[PDB]
């Protein structure tokens, strides 16, 4: 019961290789594109000025 | 994805392909249907030995060869009917009646057509051929006189395939036919440049072992032949099982063949013990490899104190362990009872093997965690070359028995080449054993 | 071939369990487990030597009968 | 910055590396998945010089892992870690080479070869600021002697301004399992004397050694002797991944271990080593970790370092430590022992210090010795090739792939050019 | 990891063998069938049982030994005997034609037979050992087939073996008391061949064990079985010390050593004390003084010679129960004070004392009473020579009429060799009269 219950109409009618992409790769939300991030972000009148200066490098990517 | 090919000719080499493949069955659990064993429950080790058909069943990758139709037929009578393909168990119409020249200049040409072709369709199939097997039994016609039209029409069609022998030479002194000199000459002419390895399987050294170590006073081919199986299992089974330190097929040529002109060699077997009084002792490493080394334990019968050792290939299958491998092998170069030829310092090739060896229902054997079996080469073997080639000369010299051989095609020349080939045979070993 | 075993007996341990192994302090090659095994080897090994040879025996009975009988 | 690439080859080569990434990845606190789940900064402060950041926060090895039979690669994605690595790295053949150094060296792995060094170009390539190579591979074996030193070869003429390293194993005449042996161990190291920057050779019988004697273990098994291996290849680059008081990597190790270019072979060894019933009553500190360290039995080789002549000596010691402390036992040693180092070069040992000891650890030391008396190992190989070259033995093989009797004359001249020229800076005198 | 491997050849061999087993088996708490039900022992560790006994992997324990005959009926007695279990079976090598009294047949025709197979089981034997202290045999001179193979098994391990030490326990024919009617020609072969390859020698003839049984143990008609249980305990109460903790522990090596002042002299006296029957024992204090001069006093002596009649060059003694050095001492101060024993001129110091803790045990329907004192006495004196002299004239008035000597020439044995044995035994007697004079 490992190769033997196949059969022709399963094999042409099955996709392997270009099935649905797994996670780690789905992680970009369709709607949100450019001029949403900025120009859509909602904007002050009065900002806030605190930054903060950590004692960890930074990460690079 | 390696497969070895098993050629079986002749009723000694069907006889012992029969217990080889009973016990092949048995270790992988394939019932003798060929399949699953039932609806009680794989690791894809059965793939060296056996193929998958597409529908359930495996099929053996061996051919079975044989003139005489006695042997197929009650084979295929017998309760492995369902295992082997129909037609993969050629069989013939006329014996060969221990006639050389028959099989090989007249009857064998009709049939080895039919064997090529089958084993070429068994060759296609498989991607990662790792060599042959050939079980033959030379004191025959057809076994020899067909292993020897095989071996020539293989070289020839396949190349660099490594082919490997298990033949059977006759006894010194106990044997059964009268005129076995003859083909056994001419066959080791015809295998000396065709085969890759040979070792040796000389019967009266089997039933020495049976009678000093199984306590069996009434033996038959049986023990013999699972006694041999169990050797190709050893063998074998680093192809097919894991292992702390693996050794191929192609690394025994390598390794056991100082020069391609002495590839005949010997093999042993240990622990061999009656269940009666088998592990009323304790089985260490070091005293089944010191029985291994143990002279009387010798599968021909041969004395490896009479000459100089060339190389060793040993192979431990069980729960080993590589330190005590190595504290054995220093105690064995050590003893001086065991002397190595000069040119080779260090002369050990060791094999080691997870898998512990299969019992099978209504053996003689006991069941082991720990064994070793045994392959060395030494310059000792030229004694059976010698005894021989006395017992030719004894008859070739009044013209016994040869109008049997010349009125079947042969030409009379044969027998003077064959026995110039023996001497140079016996030439080689001894030069190359004396030190520089 | 493979080496799925590190030795015939135990065999590769959980990645949780090697919690340090970057010092060299724990080598597992120590057993604290050899009197134990081997000692359950022997008596395992006896149950062995006891079955073999009762089917001994009872292979030599069949073979008596049969000369009675034809006797 | 200044990361490497491993490269792992062989039956030998795959066991060592497999047992290497799992110290690393302890080390560095990172699980079988790739994911990091460690407790400081430094532990990732400097993660890229071994690990390569992909989609998703995971982090894969770059090393590329290679053989000539697919058994053994089968098998390491069996163990634990086994599924870090990338499975594009993986490169096999379907043969192997069968203990034959022209096998893998002239018709399998030659035509094999072009594939994993496609491979490696990639990876180096890839990284900003190459800092070298390192290789594991065992010199008694067909494809990791045979191939493995072809890819030195090759690696060496495409970038020759980096630091090329390599882990040997060299086998000896105690613990022998082969007998064609002797021809392929003297052929490769006609090789590796022209290539390689660095070589440390490793020898299994010092190994059973170690363990038998110091550990007193009951059933060593090649699992312990990669375990010791793997200790202490960590410890070489240690500060080239942490902090420390005085930073060297691996091209300050060789500016200042190797006065001549053609003498580059090191005996390495590790300590604290300690068995189970002795771990009370011994004590962690700076003059003790020395005592040990310059032992004669604890060295990974089966070379004597007491019947020859020390030429440089390297220790990198790991851990929160006064530096006058390891300074004035640096002094002392080289005082008391004045005739078993060379004079003519004063002050021959070098100190490093890192901060950051092994985890479970408080205090450790690794020790690179450029000693002349590493020619003992090249002697009794080179009179068992002679052996069984005299009388042509178990040649065949390799005359019959393309390769002639020239070639062994002259690997055998070379072996025996390099240790004349080895000792005669023995008996040097200023 | 200390062993030692004990060899039994003929059927007085195998007969003291089976008392030393026994007793052996006994001591270390084996079971007939092999399989020891276990406990933590009582001295030295769990480890005693390593001299003899060798763990066999699977259960049980085999014995170090290994049995040689030509006539099968006393192996076949042991393999149907209590210990059929515990003994290997292929190491129970037996013939099929006995040497009937003819040393040349025991040593030229029927020999090598067996040799071979005796010298395959001695390699398998010593491959195990590690530590193998030296081997022990036992063999009646006045059997052909014993003397025989105990000659040439001795000349084949001398060149197999070489520094290993052996030991001989030999029972010399009675002076006046014998079985057969030939022995003195195979005793005289037996001697000359195993003067140059026996490290050290022990007689053990049989007319004094019969006056010992019956004068202290007051049992009228015991048997060759109370004889061979008397030698078991000297070999026991020889052997202890290896296995069992004491004060002072004296090895093998520490025999030769102190014993032998040179290699041509090893013939050696034994002597056991005490032994007394339970019934006796209820009256007297059993010390260590009047035990040692109940070893030392002549009559006691195990083999029939003289003491007084020479001086002693060495003397060995072992002490077992709760002995105590500074009564040990007194003993042998005591016994240097007394003038009736002499030593010889250049030995100022003759004694080597081992004492071990502990008592001697006891065998089921045995004779001798369990004791809390012990101590055998193994010394070198020159009144040995009375005995070889008596041997050589009764050998000499056999041979005067060349009698019986047909067999011998028709086996293949050449005729004379009876005239270089002599030469050799009075070569002995030359030398003992000789070291013993003062300087
Ligand atoms: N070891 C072993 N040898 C066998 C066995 N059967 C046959 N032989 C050998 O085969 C030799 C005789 O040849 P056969 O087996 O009768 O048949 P053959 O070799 O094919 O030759 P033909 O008789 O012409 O058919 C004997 O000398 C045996 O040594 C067997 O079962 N075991
Ligand atoms: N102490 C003692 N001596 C024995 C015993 N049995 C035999 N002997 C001695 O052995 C001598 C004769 O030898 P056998 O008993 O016949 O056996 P053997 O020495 O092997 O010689 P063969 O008769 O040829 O077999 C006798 O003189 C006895 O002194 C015994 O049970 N105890
Ligand atoms: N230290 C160590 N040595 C090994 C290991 N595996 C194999 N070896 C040694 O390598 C030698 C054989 O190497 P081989 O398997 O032929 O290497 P290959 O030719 O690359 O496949 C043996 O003598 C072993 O002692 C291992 O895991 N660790
Ligand atoms: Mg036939």
């Amino acid at each position: 019961s490992k190769k033997t219950i196949l059969s022709g109409f399963m094999k042409n009618n099955s996709i392997v290789g270009f099935k649905e992409c797994l996670d780690s790769q789905l992680q970009l939300k369709d709607s949100k594109s450019e001029y949403n991030d900025k120009f859509q972000s909602k904007n002050r009148i009065h900002r806030d000025t605190s930054i903060f200066h950590i004692r960890n490098k930074s990460q690079i990517i | 994805m390696r497969e070895v090919i098993s050629i079986h000719v002749g009723q000694g080499g069907i006889q012992v392909g029969n217990a080889c493949w009973e016990l092949f069955c048995l270790e992988h659990g394939i019932q003798p249907d060929g399949q699953m064993p039932s609806d009680r429950t794989g690791d894809d080790a059965f793939n060296t030995f056996f193929s998958e058909t597409g529908a359930g069943k495996h099929v053996p990758r061996a051919v079975f060869l044989d003139l005489e139709p006695t042997v197929i037929d009650e084979v295929r009578t017998g309760t492995y009917r369902q295992l082997f393909h129909p037609e993969q168990l050629i069989s013939g119409k006329e014996d060969a009646a221990n006639n050389f020249a028959r099989g090989h200049y007249t009857i064998g040409k009709e049939i080895v057509d039919l064997c090529l072709d089958r084993i070429r369709k068994l060759a296609d199939n498989c991607t990662g051929l790792q060599g042959f097997l050939v079980f033959n039994s030379v004191g025959g016609g057809t076994g020899s006189g067909l292993g020897s039209l095989l071996l020539e029409r293989l070289s020839v069609d396949y190349g660099k395939k490594s082919k490997l022998g298990f033949t059977i030479y006759p006894s010194p002194q106990v044997s059964t036919a009268v005129v076995e000199p003859y083909n056994s000459i001419l066959s080791t002419h015809s295998l000396l440049e065709h085969t890759d390895v040979a070792v040796m399987l000389d019967n009266e050294a089997i039933y020495d072992i049976c009678r000093r170590n199984l306590d069996i006073e009434r033996p038959t081919y049986t023990n013999l032949n699972r006694l041999i199986a169990q050797v190709i299992s050893s063998l074998t089974a680093s192809l097919r099982f894991d292992g702390a330190l693996n050794v191929d097929i192609t690394e025994f040529q390598t390794n056991l063949v100082p020069y391609p002109r002495i590839h005949f060699m010997l093999s042993s077997y240990a622990p061999i013990i009656s269940a009666e009084k088998a592990y009323h002792e304790q089985l260490s490493v070091a005293e089944i490899t010191n029985s291994a080394f143990e002279p009387a334990n010798m599968m021909a019968k041969c004395d490896p104190r009479h000459g100089k050792y060339m190389a060793c290939s040993m192979m431990y299958r069980g729960d080993v362990v590589p330190k005590d491998v190595n504290a054995s092998i220093a105690t064995i170069k050590t003893k001086r009872t065991i002397q190595f030829v000069d040119w080779c310092p260090t002369g050990f090739k060791v094999g080691i093997n997870y898998q512990p060896p299969t019992v099978v229902p209504g053996g003689d054997l006991a069941k082991v965690m720990r064994a070793v079996c045994m392959i060395s080469n030494s310059t000792a073997i030229a004694e059976v070359f010698s005894r021989l080639d006395h017992k030719f000369d004894l008859m070739y010299a009044k013209r016994a028995f040869v109008h049997w051989y010349v009125g079947e095609g042969m030409e009379e020349g044969e027998f003077s080449e064959a026995r110039e080939d023996l001497a140079a045979l016996e030439k080689d070993y001894e030069e190359v054993g004396i030190e520089t | 071939m493979k080496r799925v075993k590190e030795s015939y007996f135990r065999e590769h341990p959980h990645w949780s369990d090697i919690n340090g192994c970057s010092g060299a302090k724990e080598f597992e090659g120590e057993d604290l487990a050899y009197d134990a095994r081997i000692k359950y080897q022997k008596e395992t090994q006896k149950q062995w030597i006891e079955q073999q040879i009762r089917e001994k025996k009872m292979r030599e009975e069949a073979e008596r009968n049969e000369e009675r009988a034809y006797a | 910055m200044r990361e490497i690439v491993h490269i792992q080859g062989g039956q030998c080569g795959n066991q060592i590396g497999a047992k290497f990434w799992e110290v690393i990845s302890d080390e560095h606190g990172i699980d079988p998945t790739g994911t990091y789940h460690g407790d400081s900064d430094l532990q990732l402060e400097r993660i890229n010089v071994y690990y390569n950041e992909a989609t998703g926060g995971r982090y894969v090895p770059r090393a590329i892992l290679m053989d000539l039979e697919p058994g053994t690669m089968d098998s390491v994605r069996a163990g634990p870690f086994g599924q870090l690595f990338r499975p594009d790295n993986f490169v096999f053949g379907q043969t192997g080479a069968g203990n034959n150094w022209a096998k893998g060296h002239y018709t399998e792995g030659a035509e094999l070869i072009d594939s994993v060094l496609d491979v490696v170009r990639k990876e180096a390539e890839g990284c900003d600021c190459l800092q070298g190579f390192q290789i594991t591979h065992s010199l008694g074996g067909g494809t990791g002697s045979g191939m493995g030193t072809l890819l030195i070869s090759k690696v060496r003429e495409e970038y020759p301004d980096r630091i090329m390293e390599t882990f040997s194993v060299v086998p000896s005449p105690k613990v022998s399992d082969t007998v064609v042996e002797p021809y392929n161990a003297t052929l490769s190291v006609h090789q590796l004397v022209e290539n390689a920057d660095e070589c440390m050779v490793i020898d299994n019988e010092a190994l059973y050694d170690i363990c038998f004697r110091t550990l007193k273990l009951t059933t060593p098994t090649y699992g312990d002797l990669n375990h010791l291996v793997s200790a202490a290849m960590s410890g070489v680059t240690c500060c080239l991944r942490f902090p420390g008081q005085l930073n060297s990597d691996l091209r300050k190790l060789a500016v200042n271990l190797i006065p001549f270019p053609r003498l580059h072979f090191f005996m390495i060894g590790f300590a604290p080593l300690t068995s189970r019933g002795s771990q009370q009553y011994r004590a962690l500190t700076v003059p003790e970790l020395t005592q040990q360290m310059f032992d004669a039995k604890n060295m990974m080789c089966a070379a004597d370092p007491r019947h020859g002549r020390y030429l440089t000596a390297s220790a990198l010691f790991r851990g929160r430590m006064s530096t006058k402390e390891v300074d004035e036992q640096m002094l002392n040693v080289q005082n008391k022992n004045s005739s078993y180092f060379v004079e003519w070069i004063p002050n021959n040992i070098k100190s490093s210090i890192c901060d950051i000891p092994p985890k479970g650890l408080k205090m450790a030391v690794t020790f690179v010795g450029n000693s002349t008396a590493i020619q003992e190992m090249f002697k009794r190989v080179a009179e068992q090739f002679t052996a069984m070259f005299r009388r042509k033995a178990f040649l065949h093989w390799y005359t019959g792939e393309g390769m002639d009797e020239m070639e062994f004359t002259e690997a055998e001249s070379n072996m025996n050019d390099l240790v004349s020229e080895y000792q005669q800076y023995q008996d040097a005198t200023a």
